[PDB]
């Protein structure tokens, strides 16, 4: 039991912090992080962060005092998914959303990187997030981030990659009515392996034009959408925007 | 759950306080959870714990279960360990003084570990190395003793340390030639028969062949360490003097069983080895045989995390 | 989930919007938010926010989508000593849904295969 | 134990029921003695 | 007017401010 | 509905080591025997149904010779036959030959000796056939005001039960129950009587908890116990109710029973999840295990601090 | 065998919103230890009540 640990303790609990600097120099290395837990519950935090040489309690006391360098660099050093998670939280309470960013891409957290994005209006930061949660398996942040950016090509070859076929011709057939052909032959070709009748039922558009009513007019519409609405608006013209329910495509 | 988990480390020394009662089945139980909740926070004074209650194992002679317990208790000093490799240099030394040990199980635990800690962890390797020919002359089971023997053949680096397995080999084999040896002293010209020497009139020439691939690794690596010509040829003349004198003793009627001829095979291939110093042959037994040991070793590893990894995927 | 993805697809948005009310009905935050996002409906995701006490993320959408009066009301809740008020991008694009060209009111059309020699026979 | 500023520290578990004697200053240790008159140090 | 030492009652009350201090 | 699917109260295993005795021979020793030949005869006739046996022939026989003896022994193995003779035909429909047996009932729940009113009072616990019921509900209410604690606490289980399976029989004995509890002494009253407001309601219970809480330290191990497992229900069902509690459970686990200390340990932890709930819940298990010298306590406790770091 | 693949309609769990007191509702053990000891619980998993 060190002398210079409990000399150090009663000068910090007597608030001579003159006499703690004095007696720190002779505390061993391997005993200062009990020292630093010390100072953390005496309130003393900014102090203990400077004594800790725990890498684990020094990034634990600069999440609390929101020293958001050394909390990255302790973070970097431990490559922990937990340690970054926490410092995204700080980072985001204390509005440094570009290292709230980072952090969100270390912890894999592609929930938080889509609500960061969103928030910001960025829309590289939402392409980037749907290219790499598409790599790394995560088809339903991938499938949102695409779509928010009217990327519906991607949405359809998305759907069509983890085989849901069904669900890609209503896709196609909703907003990118060109492509509806294509997609009920992979349908049928699917449906086939399963249920043969099935499959021979499904109607393809290009040879029963008749049982799909509007749809050579809804291709003269998706060629419009894509003249028109090429260019994103800026974030702020948000309450000028007619929301998409009230929004006619076909008569516009 | 991964909440608790932390709460629990904290009281780690508490659990460690059930090691009290004499039931084998607590012990082992309490040693899991235990080894499960040990942390860079808590492991020293696990460390310093378990290895009291190792050493309280020895002077304490009455209960049944006192070797499996000692089993148990060098199995969780092991695993801690290896999890925490600061803790090997001050483990390692009291788990070598178990090699010795009338438990072979206790010991094979042991020697299994001290083989997995010198490949790993070269700055222990001259430590281990140390110690092991220190408690060489004490083991009694003939497995322990192939093992060792395997152990100092694989690891001497240093022109002193084969030197000392070489004296502590033939202090362990007694006068050579072992045949004209045994028949002068039945001619009157357990008896404390060195343990080596003990094992091969016994009949266990399979402790022999493993000597062979030492003597072999050892004289192939004195050769590449000592520049003077004259001493390298003694010293593999040497050797070739101890894997002869046993092929003699193997095919005399003198040990209770004859070598077998796996063994006389196996020998005689070494004899072989040393007369020819190839180049070849000194990469296969000084370098490849540790990279087989490094690749058994890292695909166990693999195994268990992939079988972890199932279990989690 | 999959009903309010099964009219996104069809296209009926009255029904999504149904949905996201059942959804605040059922305290299903993630599921209201998610259905707000289908609908595009920017004052719901703003509201959602401030009802989550998600304050920070409130107030940017609030004021990056020209929500300026629920902006104002927002930034008043703000501590001005203690909480920095977010920058907003004035190059943020507006997310909004593609609007359903052709709604999906009747069943996909099946062909009248031939029924099997079976189901024609029998059924008579 | 030792008491200090609030706090307890454990320095030792005991097996037994020992006396404390006193603490030596030059030799950083404390002394302790059983009932046996065994005499026992901790640094 | 002695110096009364131990209040029944206190050890629970400490344990509820510790609690309270956790959060609940 | 087989024997087998039937509710089974008792087993017995005895190997009818003797030729077994002829339904004639039994009839006859019914009829005509002594008291001790008549009992040894019941005896048979119990163990014979038990083990699958139909003795259908033989249900008038007790009902007329052995029914109105007031032999003790007799009496109880009575209550055992009724509690395994079947009442009802195939079709469900109650034997009309039960209405004989039903005044039989009504009689032993007035009779002068304390112990039959209790044993015949538990016997009803098990009684499924509303009918039979029906006309002993004024006998089963006097049975409440009886002096002796041994009536009044197995009146008060017959009650619970007929509410369980019956509750048109008697829809006011969860009001009829909370006042015998505020007016009751006995403690093994006062545990049945709370221990039925826990299943048939739980706000009369609480109401009643909530006049007596400071005082529950000093009731004894049994109500305590039953108390326990009112909080632990209450707050499960109703998370909100757990602040109010907690002062209670934390008394609780420095009760002098360690069975108490053990379920307020074990109670505690589902009402607060802050560290100092668990600390103290944790220390008073670890306690438990080392005062403790039974093995069987020491391992079970063991498994509760087990599944306490699961979380 | 814990990891359900997360699907597009789940929950999304705001932790921040969470109030940090919120124990999981676990099913009263009590009951189900009850049921499980009479034989009335149906095993969860293998007989699909439905079959």
């Amino acid at each position: 039991l060190l002398v210079s640990v409990l000399e150090y303790q009663t000068a910090v609990m007597r608030r001579d912090f003159s006499m703690a600097d004095k007696v720190l120099p002779t505390i061993p290395k391997e005993q200062r992080t009990r020292v630093a837990h010390f100072l953390e519950k005496q309130g003393f935090k900014q102090q203990a962060l400077t004594v800790s040489t725990d890498p684990e309690h020094r990034f634990e006391l600069a999440l609390q005092l929101g020293e958001l360098k050394i909390a990255y660099q302790l973070a970097v050093e431990a490559e922990s998914e937990q340690k970054w998670k926490q410092l995204a939280e700080l980072a985001i309470s204390k509005c440094q959303f570009s290292l709230a960013q980072e952090c969100l891409h270390h912890a894999q957290d592609y929930g938080g990187l889509l609500l960061l994005a969103t928030a910001s209006g960025n829309a590289s930061m939402v392409n980037k997030l749907a290219e790499g949660a598409e790599r790394d398996g995560k088809n339903n942040v991938a499938f949102m981030s695409y779509f928010l950016q009217g990327k519906l090509d991607a949405c359809l070859e998305l759907l069509i990659r983890t085989g849901r076929l069904p669900e890609a011709a209503f896709l196609a057939r909703t907003y990118l009515p060109s492509q509806v052909s294509r997609v009920v032959k992979l349908w049928r070709e699917n449906l086939s392996k399963v249920n043969q009748k099935a499959a021979e039922s499904l109607a393809d558009p290009t040879e029963y034009e008749n049982l799909f009513p509007g749809l050579k007019e809804a291709f003269v519409v998706e060629e419009w959408v894509k003249e028109t609405h090429a260019d994103l608006w800026p974030a702020k013209q948000y309450p000028l925007v007619t929301p998409n329910e009230e929004r006619n495509v076909m008569e516009e | 759950h991964p909440a608790h988990e932390r709460v629990l480390q904290d009281l780690v020394m508490d659990i460690l306080r059930v090691l009290s009662t004499p039931d084998l089945e607590v012990r082992k139980k309490t040693l899991q959870l235990a080894l499960d909740l040990v942390s860079s926070r808590n492991v020293e004074e696990l460390v310093i714990v378990l290895k009291k209650e190792v050493i309280k194992t020895n002077n304490v002679s009455e209960h049944e279960d006192t070797d499996k317990y000692r089993q148990l208790l060098v199995r969780t000093l092991h695993s801690c360990s290896v999890r925490f490799p600061d803790m090997a240099a001050n483990v390692i030394p009291v788990l070598m003084e178990f090699l010795s040990d009338s438990n072979e199980a206790a010991a094979a635990d042991v020697l299994e570990f001290v083989r997995e800690a010198i490949q790993r962890f070269d700055n222990l390797r001259m430590l281990i190395v140390e110690k092991m020919l220190e408690v060489f002359h004490a083991i009694k089971s003939v497995k322990i003793y192939r093992g060792a023997l395997w152990i100092l053949g694989e690891y001497c680096s240093t022109k002193e340390d084969i030197q000392s397995v070489m004296t502590e080999v033939r202090r362990s084999l007694g006068e050579i030639p072992i045949v004209e040896s045994e028949i002068k002293k039945e001619a009157g010209e357990e008896e404390d028969r060195p343990p080596l020497r003990g094992f091969l009139l016994d009949g266990d020439f399979f402790v022999a062949a493993s000597l062979a691939t030492t003597l072999t690794k050892i004289a192939l690596r004195y050769v590449a360490l000592v520049q003077e010509k004259k001493k390298q040829n003694s010293f593999v003349a040497e050797a070739m003097l101890l894997m002869a004198t046993i092929l003699h003793l193997g095919k005399s009627s003198l040990p209770k069983k004859p070598i077998t001829d796996d063994d006389v095979d196996r020998i005689s291939l070494c004899l072989k080895v040393l007369s020819e110093c190839s180049p070849l042959m000194n990469d296969i037994f000084n370098k490849e045989c540790r990279q087989s040991l490094s690749q058994m070793l890292s695909a166990k590893l693999e195994e268990e995390k992939l079988s972890q990894k199932k279990e989690s995927e | 989930d999959k009903l309010s993805f099964l009219y996104l697809i069809t296209g009926n948005l009255e029904k999504l919007r149904k949905m996201m009310k059942i959804a605040e009905i059922r305290k299903d935050m993630s599921g209201h938010y998610q259905n707000a996002l289908y609908l595009g409906d920017v004052s719901e995701r703003v509201r959602i926010l401030k009802n989550c006490g998600q304050k920070s993320l409130a107030y940017l959408s609030a004021a990056t989508h020209g929500l300026d009066e629920e902006a104002e009301s927002l930034k008043e809740t703000f501590d001005p000593e203690k909480e920095t008020i977010p920058d907003i991008d004035p190059n943020a694009k507006l997310l909004q849904p593609p609007a359903p060209i052709m709604p999906l009111d009747t069943n996909w059309p099946l062909l009248t295969v031939s029924k099997g020699f079976f189901e024609g026979s029998i059924a008579s | 134990n030792y008491y200090v500023g609030g706090e307890i520290v454990t320095i030792a578990h005991l097996d037994r029921t020992m006396y404390l004697l006193g603490y030596i200053p030059k030799d950083n240790r404390l002394y302790l003695g059983d009932k046996e008159l065994n005499i026992v140090s901790y640094s | 007017k002695a110096l009364k030492l131990g209040a029944k009652g206190k050890e629970v009350d400490n344990f509820v401010d510790k609690l309270k201090s956790e959060g609940e | 509905m087989t024997a087998a699917e039937n509710v089974c109260y008792t087993l017995i295993n005895v190997p009818m080591d003797s030729e077994p005795p002829s339904e004639i021979s039994l009839k006859n020793d019914l009829e005509k025997g002594d008291v001790k030949s008549k009992t040894e005869a019941l005896k048979k006739v119990i163990i014979m149904i038990l083990n699958g046996e139909k003795l259908p022939g033989l249900l008038m026989t007790i009902i007329r010779f052995v029914l109105p003896l007031q032999d003790h022994t007799i009496k109880k193995l009575l209550l055992v036959f009724w509690e395994i003779v079947p009442k009802t035909t195939p079709d469900g429909r109650l034997l009309h030959e039960m209405i004989l047996v039903c005044d039989a009932y009504r009689k032993d729940l007035q009779h002068p000796n304390e112990f039959i009113r209790g044993s015949t009072l538990r016997f009803l616990c098990k009684l499924k056939e509303a009918e039979l019921l029906e006309p002993l509900m004024p006998a089963i209410r006097a049975c409440l005001e009886h002096r002796h604690s041994y009536v009044r606490r197995n009146a008060v289980l017959a009650i619970y039960t007929i509410y369980r399976n019956f509750e048109h029989l008697i829809p006011d004995a969860p009001e009829l129950i909370h006042d015998f509890l505020v007016n009751e002494k006995d403690a093994s009253c006062k545990r049945n009587a709370f221990m039925m407001l826990i299943h048939a309601d739980q706000d009369r219970a609480l109401d009643y908890l909530s006049t007596c809480i400071d005082q529950v330290q000093t009731f004894g191990d049994i109500l305590q116990l039953v108390i326990v497992e009112l909080i632990y229900k209450v707050c499960h069902a109703n998370p909100s109710e757990r602040a109010r509690f907690i002062r209670c459970i934390y008394n609780l686990l420095q009760s002098s029973s360690p069975a108490v200390k053990y379920e307020a340990a074990g109670t505690l932890v589902t009402l607060s999840s802050a560290p100092t709930a668990i600390k103290a819940a944790a220390q008073c298990y670890i306690d438990l295990i080392i005062k403790e010298s039974d093995n069987n306590v020491k391992l079970i406790v063991l498994d509760r601090l087990v599944e306490l770091k699961e979380h | 065998k814990r990891n359900v693949t997360v699907q597009p309609d789940d929950p999304i769990s705001f932790m921040q919103l969470t109030a940090k007191n919120e124990m999981n509702c676990k099913e009263d053990q009590f009951q189900l230890s009850l049921l499980a000891a009479m034989g009335n619980t149906q095993r969860k998993e293998a007989a699909d009540p439905l079959a």
